[PDB]
Formats: structure tokens, C-alpha cells, sequence
């Protein structure tokens, strides 16, 4: 249950603050609207940071170009900030902020794998051939994009992400998918 | 300067006012040589009739009028009940008044 | 969770600037809901351009044919956007935008492939000459409706899409699929 | 998700300006909303025309007879616009608009098919002469609703359903189900 | 998808001008819903009919018997239109309409077949025969009611209620469930 | 479809002091009978509640629940039958004030006695616990209905020992209802 | 259904005149809503009672224990009612009540006996013997409490409900699990 | 069903008084819930205390390390207090709370045990080594926080958590995960 506060609940008055949640599994559901919340903020005031969070599991491949594409369009500086879990396909989200504006808070963890296909497509040798070439088209361009975002080389990243690699907030950052790892506001500690 | 003004499943002198308020119709009765008696009972009576708790002795004026004066003028105009005669009034029996 | 109160939700907000978002699979409830926002978009302003967004994975081939009649009978040019995926169906309501206002995003993939039978048809021989017939006319018109949309000759239209035929947004350009890949135009990248 | 723009949605607007959406399949929740709506906008304004977009697979008899009785009834004309398609009973809905009035969009479909039974029903020989006779009852009176709405004989029209006959909507309108075929407006287009 | 305007939709609108819609089953929940519409109808003017639409496949009994008893027992009275369809208990309520004010469209049906039991009870002979004679006293209630209704006699209704007995508009008035076929009024055909 | 009018038809037999016993007894509909109860009284005690009721019976606790909430409040409560009252509604149908029980006249009484459904496992110390409970809520059934028809608990019980069926003109002659009513048509 | 009246319905009504409703069963959600309704009316007026109407068939142990340490620790006095039954967990909130407004409708019924472990659990025997260990606590700790509550020893408690334990309103009273057995307030027949 | 009442809910009133609720399971959407109630009450007064109630089973180890990051992150200091228990991912969070503001009522109960897989996870061997290595990792985690919050030395941890520990409200204070234990604020009892 969420309470409510016109009616408004917390998420709705952290857009009217310009701070997005992906919280959910990525795909054509989630995709959408993540793309219509980027815009209405680019809209509104473009040279504003839009923070979004990710705690994601990870979820699809389009889906997931989708939100890095209209990441990368709006003008407005996008902040990533993960908290549980950025897992797969959120890797890349939390690697795609601004750089100098992707963090992480210390408990935080990334996970990168290379794309998989649960479940079996079927078909005639003709069309796994071709499914085999998408899913391999695929990689290499999650490769690309993490290796442009992280700095390193597309054979590093392939290297790195032939089976799943867990990194911290300290070792991510080392990494390049971070930039710096969040302290603890809190004013009684400090 | 003078002024005046649960939901469920919880559990767990007026006879002096009605001899003041017939003292007019004793004194024009008086006036018409005729004495106006009431008994215990009747009074009793008028009172349980004429008196109500929530809106105190208001309604006793108003009582008083329908029980005797009514049927009081009724007998006179009918000449049972003729000048020097005292007028008793008894309650029988919901109840009902009665003359003498 | 979509951010709104009461109703300032973010596709609200996007209709309003004459925008219709193609996110789901094409069906007949989704294809109503597209014409009806179309044809009541053009009645507001019948000589603005009415811009359509294509995330669908396809589907149905009247509720296509639905859609692809209202989108070339409103009086509005329509200026399709391919973000994510457009996959079957939507490859052709991507490819049925105004000539010269066909734009995808430049992570985007379009698959073009002929129609297939969500299940079998059962019944006697007679019925399945008449099934097959219907198929191969649909097959016929989509080849036929590619073809006006992108320029080239129906026989490769059907030899292309004989297999699954999947395009990056360049490759869909030079298809004839899209006219433009879009730019970022993040302001601090420049 | 359909958006909202006083605040309103497409189909309300769609219905201020006399236009019923027959989107779903034909059976008694959709048969009574369209009475109703035809009720509705005939007492607000008898003489003046109503419009039915179709786009359906079909659905029951007694639906469509609902919904076709409605429609010859209401003081005021009927046109009707075949969207995507017209399968089934949308078909005889499509052909029962006023002459003159009906007409699909270039890419329609019609379908036009004898009564089929969904399933089966068991029972003694004696009640299944019964339900065979409504059965055939219900397909002579498709067939002579059609053959009076398309200008064609009843027998006719039993040989050419007798299996699944798609028209397109040229075919449509040579076969006289629908009248005119619907033209592109674009702005554009024409000027080039 | 019923569209209201302007905040009445068509259902409240009918209600306005006194009309009960029964155009569904005939159980507990619309017999509930059709006696408290009757009787605030009846409550706001007693002295006007009240129609009710009937396209109903029919259903329990003593939910039948129930909306027969608030029919015959409102001040009011009413008029029972069949559309469509008016089978098994929904055809004793067309037939149970002020005489003289019972009216099918041309297309209608009525179809009377007697009660059937639904299911299988099981249980002792004692239990069973209990049974059987509630049920043939139902049967004998519904021949009552639609004889007393239609002028037939209850061994006539018996009779031809043995089996499924489905009339047309016409044959229903020829059998006095209906008093007349409504004609239509459009103008272009007159 | 419920058509709304100005209120639902349902908050105008409220208002009326009217309340709908039209599902099967359970807890959640004995809450809310309860709760109009309740309110019904505290807007004023004077007046009567009417209850209608069409419903197929329902549990036990329910029913007692519903039935002492109706004895409890301060108004007289008057009950219709409608189109059915079968097993614990029949119980309430019979516990309106008497005078004020009447019943459509094709409606139907359903008198019999409790019946488990399905199976209860166990020892048998705690079937015998169980077996005496159930006989105390039969003898319980057998009492109301007897203190509310005017007939010996025994003459109650030989009758629900098999599932016994009422008209409401036998309803009449056996105590549960007090009126049949007649049709109110002008013709 | 639950008709409305001017606006509101049975249940907001009640609560503003302090009555809380526990009428299903003790679970984690019912247990939440219950707090926080006991909170608010503490809240609003600490010197006023709040009453507790139940009528559930039981539930959880730890839900339980919330709802009671929660009717322990509001400022007011918690008074309850048992409507139809109060069996197991509820029985428990029953009890605790402030001595002296714990009743019961001369119908009620009120079922203890001792905690019992729905379903199976499975595990290694130094895992079953922790689970037994606390199962035997919470036996112990509700013993505790209601002989703490109804005067009685904890060792009849514990023989008493060894086995269900069904009590009607005068036996609980004689128990302790009420005070006082609610009579009617019928004017007539008064 | 829950009681409105003029309007707000028992909960938006709690929220107006800053009384965040985790009354279910710790999973995503919890999660998200209460790190958003966290942010937003951050945001309208960093300066006052955030109270937070536990009534919950536990759950997910990234959402209890999501729920905690944020606890320890905002400004507000959080006080937490376990009404009728705090199991597994809970009782950390219940041991998150500022020191000084970690409050249990007298019969609750706080259930610490190791983190365990419910279900399988099949793969080769070169994947099950590090998944096995990550469960390690996360184990170790817990413990390190417990050890900070309860002034445990780690080590104590892991082998008072090898198997489910059951501690009552003072068992909880004297380990440290609770620094007090509620007590009734009756006023009837105390004038008695």
C-alpha cells in the first residue's frame, strides 16, 4: 500500500522533482514509460538533470535500446543513481548518464552478462541461422555500447561478460560503469 | 441582561402547576357562582395528559382547555349545571373525566 | 508505476501535442483506439502533422490494414518514429508515414518478414483452398503495400521477405523503410 | 492506454458527432450497447444520420438480429463504414445501412459464411430435429436478409455462402453489400 | 466500450424515461437489480408504465418468479419489449407484460421449453424425490403463470412445452405471449 | 448494469430504510448487514427497518450474527421474502417482528436441518467435539424457529429432518411469515 | 453491495463514531489496517474508547500479537464486542479488552484451543527441533495471556485448550473471556 | 476493507505524520514504495525524525539492500519499531534504525538466519562456482552490517545466525539489534 497527498502519490511528487524510477523489469511496458516521463522532463525544462534510479533485473533487448536511445536524445543531463541492483540490460542504463553523473550507493551491485535466450526458438536450420545472427548482432552491439560508455575495448567487455561478472559499487566504479559512489547524507553520522 | 438557551452496542409540584393554571377557570366560574373542585386523581391525570417532559408545561395550557373548559361551557349551555352548584370533577377509568 | 494525478499522465501530455504511441501489439483494440486518435487529431487540426511512435512487435494483418487505411485517409501528414523495435506489422505502419517524415532512432531494428498462421486451420480440403488463397492474397497485398512505401519491385519484396529480414535503422534507410536517423541532441555532448 | 483531452475521450467524441464503434465481437453485451446508443442519438436528433464503423469478427444470430432490427427501426438513416473488416454477421450488419450509405476503405475485408454451431449439442433425436430446424431457419433468414439488402436472390446468395467467400472492397461493392469505396483525403497526397 | 455525454450514459438515459434493460441472465444479482429499478420506478410515479427490454437467454426460477412477482405487483404497468431474444424464464416476463402492451421486433424469437434441471443432485431416494416434487412443482408454476398470461390452457402449455418450442415474432403473437410486431419508422423506407 | 439516477437505486431503498439480504450469508454480507443496521437505527429509532430477502442461505455464525444484530437494535424490523428464503434465511425471514414477516406470492421457504460440507478430518476426540457442536447449532436452529413460529422444538426438528419446502401461503400457516401480499396494480 | 447515504457508507460512519470492524481474519494486512486505525483514534481523542466489533474464524499468531500489543498501548480504552464468533487469535483479542467492556451478543460463540501448525515443514531434525522450540513458546505465550486476561492459571488454560474448546456467551462469561452477555433494546416487546 | 474518513486514509494520515509502513514481504515493489516515501519525506523536512513500522516476514537481498542504502543515505534520522516480528531481511533493516531509535513492542519477535536459495539454479559447473561465490559474498555482507549495528564481532554473527535464532523483544535489546522495549501507555493500567 502507498499512500497518497489534487491527489498525488511520492512518485508522482518526485516527477514534479525530476527523478525517474526504474524499478521494474525493462521491457515494451516499462520502455514506454520511461520514454514518455524523459520527454515531458526535457520538455518542461531541458537544462534541468533528470535523476533516474535504477533497481532494476535487467529485461530486454529492445526495450533496452529504446530507453538508451531517448537517454542519449534529450537534452537534459540524465544522473543514474543504482541502489539494490542493476542487473544486465540496467547495466547498460546506469552506464549510459552523463559522465561525472552515474553513481552508485555502496551497497549497490551491477551484474553484466552477454545476451541469452531462455526458452527455445524453433525452426527450420534456415531460420536459426538467421536467429543466430540477430542474437550474435546483438552482443557485439551491447559490447559497443558498454565499451564506448566504460572506456575499455569491445574484446575486454566480451572477455569480461562471457559469464556473468557481479562488481560493487568500489569495483564498478574501477570499472568505468560508475563514476563515483554516493555518501551517506545523513547529518547525525557526519 | 438575562439570556437562555451512541451508534450501537452500548449497554454494558407539577400538581401546584395545574392548580394555578385552573385557578382562572375557578374565578370565572367564581364569577358565575359556580365552584370548581378537582380531586387527586383528576389532577394527576391532567398533569400526565397535559405536561410534557421535553417541552415542560407548555402544552399543559392547551390540555387544560380541551378536558374541562370544553366540556365544562358544554354543560353549562346544556343547564345541568346551574348557578350555586359545585362543580366536582372525577377521573374514571384511556381514563375519562366526569362532572357532578 | 506511471507518475499522475488527478489526469496529467505523460501520454495525455503527448496526445496533446498530437502524438499517438504504437507500443503494444496490433490488434483490434488497439486499432481502434489508433484510428480514433487519429481521426479526431485531424478533425482538431486537420492541416498539422500528426506524429505516430512504433515500439510494437506486429500483429494481426486487418487490424494493420485498419490502421494503414485511417493513417493515409486523415487529411494530416503522419511522421512515423521506429524507437525500439518495429517488427512485422509495424515495419509497414513505419514504412506508411509521409514520404520524407519517416525517422527511426539510431539503435532501432525493423524486421520485415511475410505473414504467418498463429495456429493451424482445420477442416475439409475445400475450406483450406479457400484459406490458402485468402493467405496468399494477404501475402500478395503486403508485398504490394511495401512496394508504393519503399520503392522497389514487389518480387524483391518477396524475395527479401521470404525469411525473417532484420534492418538497423541505416540499413532501413537505405531499404527505403525510413528517411532520416535521428541525431542526439544532448546539449552537453556539444 | 487511451488518452483523455471539458474532458473527453475519442469514443465520446466520436459519439457527439453520431458515430458507433461496432469494434468487438457481435453478441448480447455489445448488441445491447449499440441499441441503446442507437436509441440515444435517434431521440436526440431523429432526421439526422447515424454512423456505424465496423470492424468485427462476427459473433452470434440473435445479436445481430438485436442490432439489425435497431437499426431499420431508428427514424434516421444509418451509414455504415467497414474499417478493417466485416466477418460473419458484421457482414450482413454492414450490408443492412441505408442504400447509398454504405462503404468500406480500400484495404477492407467482407466475409460472408453460413451459420456454423460453436461446439456441440448432445441430446435425444428428437430434440436435435428441433435445433437442426431453428438452424436452418436462422440460415434462410440470413440469406433472405441479404438477398433483400444486396439486390440478389435468395438462392444466390445460399450458393455463394455455402463456404467462406472474402470479398474485397471492390468485390464488396460489385456484389452490392457495400456502395461506394471510401477515398484517400490526404492533403499531400493529392497534391502530387 | 459504451461512451457517455454530457455524465449520462445510455443505460441511465433509458432509465430517465422509465425503461429496465434485462439483457442478460436471469439470476439472483439482475433479479436483485430489476425489482429495486421497478420499484423506484414505481415510487417516482406510479401513474406512468414502465417498459423493460428483454434480451435475455433465461435463467434460474425463482429469480424468474421473483421479478414476476415486483412486474405484477408495481402500481405501475408494464410493457415488455423482446429484442433479439426472449428464451426459457425471460419469455414468461415478455408474456407476463400488461396485456395489450407486449410488442417483439419483426427479427425477434421466443423460445418456452419447460424447467431442466442444471447439474446432477445427488442423494438418498428420500432427498431425490423431494426433489422431484419441488421440481414438478415448478413445472406446474410456469404452465400456471404463462396460461393465466397467454389464454392457452395448462394442459395445452404442457403439451407443447414438452419439447424446445421456439416462435417467431408472429407465431408469439399468434400464441399470445406478445400482442403486437412493432414496425419500423424509418423515413427513407416509407 | 446498475443505472445510476439524480444515486444508484440501491442507496434509495436505503435511504428508505430499506436493506438488501440478496447474496448467500456469509461473513462479509453479515458485516454489512450489520453495519446498516446499525446506522438505520442510530438515524432514528423509532422507525421501522424493512429487510428484504432473496438469498439461498449461507453459514451458521453468519446467520446468528445477523440475527441477533435484528433483535438487538431499538427499530422494528420487518422482513419480505421476494423470490426465495432457503436454510439460515429462512431462520431470519421468520425473526422479523411479528406481524410485519410477509412474503411475495410466489415466494419460497426452505426449512431444513445444518449440513456439513465436505469432510472433517481427525481423532475421533476430535470428532466428538465436533459432533456435539454441530448438534448444539442444530438444536439452536430448532429453538429460534420455535420461539418465532409458535411450535414445539420437537414439531420443528421431525419437520427439518428432511429438506421441507414452503409456499408462501404454507409459510403462512406455519408461523414464518404473517402476509401474503396482494398485487398493488391499478388494474 | 453496500449502499451509500449522505457522503458515505456503514463502515466510515462507524469508525467516526471510534468502532473499529475486525470481521475477517487475523492475517498480516487486517492486522496493519487495524493499528493504524487504532492509532488515528488515538490520536484524535486519547480519553474517548474505541470499540472492536469481532466476528473471524482466527488466523496468524505474530498478526496476533501486533494487534494486541497495539490495543495494550493506545492511551485508550479499548472496549470489544463479539458478534458472531471469536475463535482462536480472536478470541485472544477478545479477552483483551479493558476488563469490564468486554461483551458478547447472547448468540455469539467463542472457539480456543491451542496454537496448531498449518501445513508441513520440512527440514534437517536441528531445524525441526528450533521450529518445535518456538512453536512450544508461542503455545506458552498465549496461555500467558489469556490467563493473564481471563483470571484463570495458565495450566488450565493449558488442559482447557488442549482440544477446540466451544463456549457460548454465558460460558465465556463464566470463563472470563467477557464481562457481560449484551441483552436486546427492542422498544416493543421490551 | 479500510475506513476512509473526512478525507485521507489511516495510512496518508500516518504519512502526514511521517510513519512509513513496511507491513509486507521486501521485495521490488516494496522496495520502490518505501524508498520513494523516504525521498519524498527527505525532501519536505530533511530536519525530522522518519519513523518506519516492521511487520514483515523478510525477503530479497537487494531490496533490503536498497531499503537500506536509502535508510542510511537521507538526512532524517529513521526510527524503526517492530510490532509483530522482523524475520530475516527485516530484522536488519529493524537494526538500521539511528542508535538510540530502535524500539520493539513488548511480543514481538526478530528472526535472524543465514541467507538461503528457496529453488534451484541449474547451469554448468563454471556457473554454479559464481553464483556460489556471490551467495558467499552476500552472507558475509549481511554479517559485516549486523556486526556494525549490533556491536557484534562478526564472527558472533555467523555462528548465532548457521541456524534460525528466534529472540523476544529483550532477547533482541540485550543482543543489540533493539535499544528499547516499548512499553504500554494505557492510561486505565497506570492509574490502576
Amino acid at each position: 500500500i502507498l499512500p497518497s497527498f489534487k491527489e498525488s502519490n511520492p512518485y508522482n511528487k518526485l516527477f514534479e522533482e525530476r527523478i525517474i524510477f526504474l524499478g521494474v523489469q525493462v521491457d515494451d511496458a516499462s520502455a514506454n514509460d520511461i520514454m514518455a516521463q524523459l520527454l515531458v522532463l526535457e520538455s518542461l525544462d531541458p537544462d534541468r538533470d533528470i535523476t533516474m534510479y535504477i533497481n532494476s533485473p535487467g529485461g530486454g533487448f529492445t526495450s533496452l535500446m529504446a530507453i538508451y536511445d531517448t537517454m542519449q536524445y534529450v537534452r537534459a543531463d540524465i544522473q543514474t543513481v543504482c541502489l539494490g541492483q542493476a542487473a544486465s540490460a540496467a547495466a547498460v542504463l546506469l552506464a549510459a548518464g552523463t559522465p561525472g553523473k552515474r553513481m552508485a550507493l555502496p551497497n549497490a551491485r551491477v551484474l553484466i552478462h552477454q545476451p541469452s535466450l531462455s526458452g527455445v526458438i524453433q525452426g527450420q536450420f534456415s531460420d536459426l541461422e538467421i536467429q543466430a545472427a540477430e542474437i550474435e548482432r546483438m552482443r557485439t552491439l551491447m559490447e559497443t555500447t558498454l565499451a564506448r560508455h566504460t572506456g575499455k575495448d569491445a574484446g575486454v567487455i566480451r572477455k569480461d561478460t562471457d559469464r556473468d561478472k557481479i562488481l560493487t559499487a568500489e569495483e564498478a566504479k574501477d570499472y568505468g560503469i560508475i563514476d563515483t559512489v554516493l555518501e551517506y547524507r545523513k547529518l547525525s553520522a557526519q | 441582561l438575562i439570556f437562555t438557551s451512541g451508534l450501537g452496542f452500548s449497554k454494558g409540584e407539577i400538581i401546584r402547576m395545574v392548580d394555578l393554571m385552573i385557578s382562572r377557570v375557578a374565578g370565572q366560574l367564581k364569577s358565575k357562582d359556580m365552584a370548581l373542585v378537582l380531586t387527586d386523581a383528576a389532577k394527576a391525570l391532567l398533569a400526565k395528559r397535559g405536561f410534557d417532559p421535553v417541552l415542560g408545561a407548555r402544552p399543559l395550557r392547551r390540555t387544560i382547555q380541551r378536558e374541562i373548559e370544553d366540556q365544562l361551557s358544554e354543560k353549562i349551555l346544556f343547564e345541568e349545571v346551574g348557578p350555586g352548584q359545585v362543580v366536582t370533577v372525577d377521573v374514571d377509568n384511556d381514563a375519562v373525566f366526569t362532572f357532578t
